[PDB]
């Protein structure tokens, strides 16, 4: 149990128009679950369970 | 004294069979294989179908 609810986010300053493109592209990427497979490639440990 | 000998027998049987730490690899889908350390010779033979 952690003491914050924070989130990493990609930053482009003032993001003229491209903010609308990139955020729907992120929701597209979350809409397919390949992000979960990328966690299986990168963000999986052995000694927790 | 009955508390002592009962607790001693529970510590005996518990230390006899509690667990075993295990670092056995799973297979192809294990991250210490797919993203190997410098200590990891996971090599094989030459000129094989592998």
């Amino acid at each position: 149990k952690v003491f914050a609810s924070t989130g990493y986010g990609i930053a482009i300053q003032k993001d003229s128009g491209w903010k609308r493109q990139v955020d729907l592209a992120i929701l597209q990427l979350f809409g397919d679950g390949e992000m979960e497979e990328l966690e299986a490639l990168w963000l999986t440990g052995i000694c927790h369970n | 004294a009955m508390i002592i000998v009962a607790s001693y027998t529970a510590n005996l049987a518990a230390f006899l069979v509690l667990d075993r730490p295990e670092e056995r690899i799973t297979g192809i889908n294990d991250p210490r294989l797919r993203n190997p350390s410098d200590k990891f010779i996971y090599a094989t033979v030459k000129q094989s179908s592998v």
